[PDB]
This record gives structure tokens, C-alpha cells and sequence, in this order.
């Protein structure tokens, strides 16, 4: 079957250039055109350029002509994507498609200066002296994506929201709220549980009311 | 020249 | 570079309803333009082809028409699983643009959000950071405006907003707002407040506390 295989992440310092792959399987290689695709998350699509694997022929978006160059190796029918000094502006998923109907996962590019940072955890209680409550967790200044937050290990799961990462200089910030009747806390503990694999920690912070 | 969708579907 | 100019940005639909998705180029493309529906954390997916051909296998409820520079995509009785962002795109000329989106998302009753501020914790406060946080949850439509007040005067300058998907078993959205001064300027003011101005109401929302 036709694959077109791209890794999931890659992080990159800002002005290091960076090579993204696409591996091309289950067809001949060289009978169709390879396009590369930008995409910020939850924006539109641009077109970088494409190269014909024939005789490496190349199309570039003029938009990119400074910063994308496109190359091959054939030998092991992969397509890659060079970024020259990237900057915050080049964080974006870019995909690989052949013509815009097979397409690859998409790879997650991130340019930050950071090393591997394990996040600052933060249990948020309501307002001192303030039939439901929400408490909250902010989950500050790691690097790279992702962590796995939960609350009490899992066992609170209904009434949560766990709201996507933002990156901002060079690191990520996160937050979850749960929601529960007025009844059940503070009576009853609620932790939050944040997990990130990258620096292998987990912390427990429990929420406690204000004092 | 490239026609979108032949990859797949000639 | 040819633009293409989609509408609506957004569409609330029940299932069973019928959309008409609006493409305009800004120059004649002939049939080279081409639909893709984009679910999301997924690659786009080649939903019609120059102008009218359908895909095999894409469900026949969808049809592309039009000519020139005005084209529509058809969706005849939306099923829940079509919700999700839809592109076209030009091939008429290099480079190939696409059009900036239509999100089909599903309707429901306007729900006002549940709006909750969280001062600093004093985790936080013993180091030289000061974040608040105000969750914004489980309002309808997505439209919303969140301004933070800081002694009464608005700050906008280090803020990090992060929006949910549109939530799978009750259709609304949620937004968490954070406000990050240092440590040494929370400490020179009293008032801080988060206000949200939805549709569902004139006036604003307002949560606010004193340090």
C-alpha cells in the first residue's frame, strides 16, 4: 500500500537548520510529484513547493524561497525538506502529499532555545472568603510537548476540562479545570497529577482551600 | 504537470 | 498569487440539515479547484476534485459545482461525522493557494459561560512569577470576548488564551485566559479581573477579586 511515512515531532533551535523526511513506500517514486504543505494549528493551509523525483525538478513558493530548500534521496525513496534559520514563525505541522490525496501524518515542528524542562505544577483554589466549585491546575514553563494531566490518578474524569498547550517563549504553558458539586469539595481531596515523560517526573499538587 | 487526485486515482 | 475567498467562516448545522460552501477566486481558474475536509489532530483529505469529481468512496452526499471564479461545495443531509474544517484549493496557477476555511460545527441552545478567576497560589507566589487564571466554560457559540483589568485598566500584554475543540457530547467550548506578571508588579496592585462579553448577554461578565 501507498505510505508516506513522516516523523511526529521534531524540535529545533532557533537559526539551527532542521531536515524534515518523508519516506515514500508502495508505489514507484519516481511517477508522481512530492508537495510539502505548512500548517499553524487551528490556521489555513500553504503550499511550500514541490519536487518530481524523475529528475529532482523543483516548484518552490517564492513565499519560501529564502528559508525551504526541497531534496531527495532516491535510493531510499525519501523526500526532505530543509528549514534554514527557523524562527517561532516556522513552528507549524508540515506535511508531505504526492498530489494532495495521499498525505503524510504531518510532522510538529518547534523552534525554542529551551533544553528539557519539566513544568512548574500549580493548584489554583477558588478566591479566598469566596452549589458548585471549579478548581483548577496550571501547568507552567516546560519543554517540549507533551504532558499527561489527570485528576485524582484518573478517577476524576467527568466535569474536566484540559485545554491544548501554548507555546510562549520557548516554553509551554497548560491549564485544567474540574467541576464538581459544592458538596463533594473540599471534604473530599482533589489532586491534580501531572505526568511528562521527556524529564521522567510526576507530581501530585492538591487543591486546598485558600487560607 | 501535476493533476491532483491521479496519484490515486488516475 | 490567486486568493481564494471562502463563506461563511463558521456553519451551525443539525444533522439531516443542507450546507452550500461558498469558494470565490480572484481571477478565472477554469475547473482547477479542488475541495479537502480537515477533521481535527488529522491531514487534510481530498474530498472533490477539479470542481465536480468526486473522490471514490466519498459519500454522495457531497457535490462540488460552479465555474470561473465562483464554486460551491454541497453537503445534502450533514451527518456528524462531516463536522470538521473544509478547503479548497486552486491548481490552476503555481503557486497553489487555498481558501482560509469553513468550519462546520454542530448547533445547539446559546449557553452563556461559566466564568471562574484563581488569584496566584502561594506555590507560585514563592517564586518570582504571579499568574491568574480564569476559566471560561461551556458556552455556545464560539464567539467570545475576554478582557483582563488589572486596577481597572485593560492589559493584553502577557496573556495566554487556549481554546478547546468544540466538545463531542454537549457541543460548546471552553477558553482558559492567563495573565503572567512578575511576582514584584502583582504585588503593586490590588484589583484584577477577567470579563467575558458573549452574545448570551448586553453586559459582560464579571469576575474579579482584591490581593
Amino acid at each position: 500500500q501507498v505510505q508516506l511515512q513522516q516523523p511526529g515531532a521534531e524540535l529545533v533551535r532557533p537559526g539551527a537548520s532542521v531536515k524534515l523526511s518523508c519516506k515514500a513506500s508502495g508505489y514507484t517514486f519516481t511517477s508522481y510529484w512530492m508537495n510539502w504543505v505548512k500548517q499553524r494549528p487551528g490556521q489555513g493551509l500553504e503550499c511550500i513547493g514541490m519536487i518530481h523525483p524523475s529528475d529532482g525538478e523543483t516548484r518552490l513558493n517564492q513565499k519560501f524561497k529564502d528559508k525551504a530548500t526541497l531534496t531527495l534521496d532516491k535510493s531510499s525513496s525519501t523526500a526532505y525538506m530543509q528549514l534554514s534559520s527557523p524562527t517561532s514563525e516556522d513552528s507549524a505541522v508540515y506535511y508531505c502529499t504526492t498530489h494532495f490525496d495521499y498525505w503524510g501524518q504531518g510532522t510538529t515542528l518547534t523552534v525554542s532555545s529551551a533544553k528539557t524542562t519539566a513544568p512548574s505544577v500549580y493548584p489554583l483554589a477558588p478566591v479566598c472568603g469566596d452549589s458548585s466549585v471549579t478548581l483548577g491546575c496550571l501547568v507552567k514553563g516546560y519543554f517540549p510537548e507533551p504532558v499527561t494531566l489527570t485528576w485524582n490518578s484518573g478517577s476524576l474524569s467527568s466535569g474536566v476540562h484540559t485545554f491544548p498547550a501554548v507555546l510562549q517563549s520557548d516554553l509551554y504553558t497548560l491549564s485544567s479545570s474540574v467541576t464538581v458539586t459544592s458538596s463533594t469539595w473540599p471534604s473530599q481531596s482533589i489532586t491534580c497529577n501531572v505526568a511528562h515523560p521527556a524529564s521522567s517526573t510526576k507530581v501530585d499538587k492538591k487543591i486546598e482551600p485558600r487560607g | 504537470p501535476i493533476t491532483i487526485g491521479s496519484h490515486a486515482h488516475g | 498569487d490567486i486568493v481564494l475567498i471562502q463563506s461563511p467562516a463558521t456553519l451551525s448545522v443539525t444533522p439531516g440539515d443542507s450546507v452550500s460552501l461558498s469558494c470565490r477566486a480572484s481571477q478565472r481558474i477554469s475547473n482547477n479547484l479542488h475541495w479537502y475536509q480537515q477533521k481535527s489532530h488529522e491531514s487534510p483529505r481530498l474530498l472533490i476534485r477539479y470542481t465536480s469529481q468526486s473522490i471514490s468512496g466519498i459519500p454522495s452526499r457531497f457535490s462540488g459545482s460552479g465555474s470561473g471564479t465562483d464554486f460551491t461545495l454541497s453537503i445534502n443531509s450533514v451527518e456528524t461525522e462531516d463536522f470538521g474544517m473544509y478547503f479548497c484549493q486552486q491548481s490552476n496557477s503555481w503557486p497553489f493557494t487555498f481558501g482560509s476555511g469553513t468550519k462546520l460545527e454542530m448547533k445547539r441552545a446559546d449557553a452563556a459561560p461559566t466564568v471562574s478567576i484563581f488569584p496566584p497560589s502561594s506555590e507560585q507566589l514563592t517564586s518570582g512569577g504571579a499568574s491568574v487564571v480564569c476559566f471560561l466554560n461551556n458556552f455556545y457559540p464560539k464567539d467570545i470576548n475576554v478582557k483582563w483589568k488589572i486596577d481597572g485598566s485593560e492589559r493584553q500584554n502577557g496573556v495566554l488564551n487556549s481554546w478547546t475543540d468544540q466538545d463531542s457530547k454537549d457541543s460548546t467550548y471552553s477558553m482558559s485566559s492567563t495573565l503572567t506578571l512578575t511576582k514584584d508588579e502583582y504585588e503593586r496592585h490590588n484589583s484584577y479581573t477577567c470579563e467575558a462579553t458573549h452574545k448570551t448577554s448586553t453586559s459582560p461578565i464579571v469576575k474579579s477579586f482584591n490581593r
